[PDB]
């Protein structure tokens, strides 16, 4: 029973799942059957949902808030949720190289925005 | 200085106990938290008994500061017999902590007297 | 005589066992004050007065226990 | 990160992470996706029915 | 001889209770300093429980000091 | 000689004061941290602190009567 | 005289176990006071485990006190 | 035998020092069970079997140490 | 002998001081298992196998220390 | 030979005081491994190698202290 | 002076038991400062001044207890 | 040398009581490394290198205290 | 001699009881540094400098207490 609904499409929608492992703010938590209530913030990691057997679908979430209801319901509300096969290795190196050179090079919010983009690009490139 | 510090601290403890007992003659007394239970008079280790422990703890600052300065006689014979420059840095840190302990002891004594004056008027 | 003089040296050794509570007490109040100051915004005053007054109360046990070992030596 | 010291809340932090993840993916799979990170809206605070300078970042 | 030599040992092991009274003043001050930064228990409220809790925790050191002082 | 062993019974018996002194601060730390979460103020947490402290202080009062009885009877 | 001298010192060494009984009564009360503020474990529920848990921890102090009191 | 009678009282008092682990052990399992029963889920099962079986294992140290002091 | 019989009674009490580590060890594994089972979902497996194997390793210190006091 | 026989019995009992660190050390590593396994998903291998190797390192203090009391008996 | 000479060596050994509270106090103040600095951004000053002043107060118990064992030798 | 032989055998027992700090020190570093490895994603090196170097510093107290008890019995 | 010689061997064993605070201090500073480094990215300096400087202050209690037990046995 998962409710992974994005702001453009629905992934889980209906309750027809078993286990789901999503990266939260603390550690890589994983929901099982009757999960406990835990409303922690989701970080920019991989949100894999195991479908009974080995039919897991790795969905690289951009970060959100993993809400766990008391009736064994998991609501993973994220902004963007794409698979691992929808990313390119050549295009990912261009975004990480431009964010590293722009960091600590100006003022205002230009140097602060480059530090968050370099950390999210390094975690997605290491999980190929 | 050690005998004068214990005698001066004992006079301050008797004045705090006498002031709280004089205010109880016209503003009730009680001074006990009740929560559907008893045996509150057996644990009378505060107010009167707390003044004796607070006076000995506050008055011991003069004796503790003299013990740190008198301990340099044992280290002076070993340094004049590794390099001996480690004793100068250690004595400077102990002298700064002993001088700063007087301000912390004076603030702790004033904070303890504020609880007795506020509880006597409530 | 001889038995009273030998007990004076041992009386100042076991009386110093209270330094574990006074030594660790000065660091317990400083650990919560250092971690709590970075949580915004207990910096100037407020928590600064309780840290200075709380450190003197925890260190009072070591000064009182040191007078017993010093009087018997 | 340290987004609590600046003027970035949860709405600005979630929009910056979603726009950076979409641009770092496949360039050919950007169909019907560039319009979600670009807008031409403006904001103008009014007072009393006059208003001040119109800002649009 | 035997009673005079035992007076020094009666005040040495009796001072071992200072570890509970010394660490008790720091345990109550650690929760009060960390809880006051959460806004806004400053005047009274949490200050009354910390002042009353420190006097109750220090009662063990005053009772243990009277035993060592009576035999020395 | 029975007077030499009677003085040692009032010093080693005071080792139990570490549990009674730390127990009064353990119950006060949970009550001060829990009251700041809104709004256990009147009764509730305040009433359980008075009854909870009497159970932890019962071990110190019983241990103090043993050492006090050896010095008098 | 050696048997009477060891009986007085036995009442002091046996009282060293009061640190576990004194701190154990406060450890169970600290978790119950912090958990009751989460709403709503007040009447019964958590009150039965706190009363039964305090009696089990106090059994060690009552059994250790009978040894020193039997001298 | 004055030396044999003096060692019997010392062997029955110092052996009871292990009550600190048995006394605090029954409270450590009760503190974690009371804070977990208030949120997910009940207290009549699951954690009820672990608290009853866990308290009996920690209490075996106090019963075994009591037989040594009682036999000396 | 008087000196041999006095050391056997004192040895059975000093060796029993190690029950604090064995008693608190069985409660430390039980406290983490009671709080860990409430967070879903290892109850009859996974965490159940490590709790039985972890309790046997902590109980080895109490069984080895009891044989020394029993043989003295 | 009375001095060597009396000191050998007291040495084997005082050397057993180190079992508290070895007994609590195996439970400290097991408590962190039980709480971490329920948070998903390092179960088989991966994190199981540090828990098995960590228990053998903490058990070296109890095995080395047991040889001292066994050699003096 | 045979009993007073043997008690001087034993008094300097039991008085060193207070090093456990002073040694652990230097690590307790450093654990909160290292874990608190990673929360952004208690680095320059602020928490740096309390760590230097807090470590000197916890180390005063080790220096005061060492003077007792050194004076009895 | 009857008094020196009894004091030498008792010195190896009191010095071995300090193994509680060295035994629990190896478990304190292993508990933080096991709980921190599951928080993603420092697995090889990084956090594993501090556990190997940190265990050698905590074991220095047990090895130095063992040489004192071994020198009195040999 | 006699009474003074027997007290020198027992003094070197009771003085080693302070190793529990110094041995556990190296593991307390290593547990906070290993768990705090997983938050990204206190690696070079910053947290490494406080852990190296903090370990030297905790080890000073064990080195100073070892000189007392070594002076009584030599």
């Amino acid at each position: 029973k998962v409710s992974l609904v994005a702001p453009h499409q629905a992934i889980f929608t209906n309750k027809e799942v078993s286990q789901v492992n999503l990266p939260a703010s603390s550690g890589e938590m994983g929901v099982l059957a009757n999960h406990v209530p835990t409303v922690e913030e989701l970080a920019p990691g991989v949100v894999e949902v195991i479908e009974s057997s080995g039919t897991a679908s790795k969905y690289f979430v951009s970060g959100g808030f993993a809400s766990i209801l008391p009736g064994s319901k998991l609501s993973i509300s994220t902004v963007e949720a794409h698979p691992l096969d929808a990313f390119s290795s050549e295009n990912i190196k261009s975004l990480l190289a431009e964010a590293q050179k722009n960091a600590s090079s100006a003022d205002e919010t230009v140097a602060a925005e480059a530090a968050i983009e370099i950390e999210v690009l390094e975690a997605l490139q290491a999980a190929v | 200085i050690y005998i004068i510090g214990i005698s001066v601290s004992l006079w301050i403890g008797l004045t705090i106990l006498g002031l709280f007992l004089n205010k109880a003659v016209f503003f009730s007394l009680f001074v006990p938290s009740g929560t559907p239970l008893p045996l509150v008079p057996v644990l009378v280790l505060i107010e009167l008994l707390s003044y004796t422990a607070r006076a000995i703890s506050l008055g011991l600052r003069l004796a503790a500061n003299t013990l740190s300065g008198h301990l340099l006689m044992s280290i002076l014979g070993n340094l004049v017999k590794i390099f001996g420059l480690i004793p100068l840095a250690g004595i400077f840190a102990i002298v700064i902590l002993e001088f700063a302990i007087a301000c912390i002891q004076a603030y702790v004594f004033a904070i303890l007297t504020s609880s007795y004056l506020k509880d006597s008027i409530y | 005589m001889q038995l009273v003089l030998a007990a004076k040296y041992i009386g100042a050794a076991i009386a110093t066992i209270g330094l574990t509570g006074a030594g660790i007490g000065i660091a317990i109040v400083f650990a919560a004050l250092i971690n709590g100051t970075s949580r915004n915004p207990s910096l100037r005053n407020t928590l600064f007065p309780f840290a200075i007054l709380g450190f003197a109360l925890s260190e009072a046990t070591g000064l009182f226990c040191l007078m017993i070992s010093f009087l018997l030596l | 990160s340290s987004w609590q010291k600046a003027g970035i809340s949860f709405n600005k932090y979630l929009a910056i992470a979603a726009r950076t993840v979409q641009r770092s993916l496949k360039n050919d799979l950007k169909v019907a996706a560039e319009k979600r990170y670009i807008s031409d809206a403006k904001v103008q605070k009014l007072e009393k029915v006059s208003t001040t300078d119109l800002a649009s970042n």
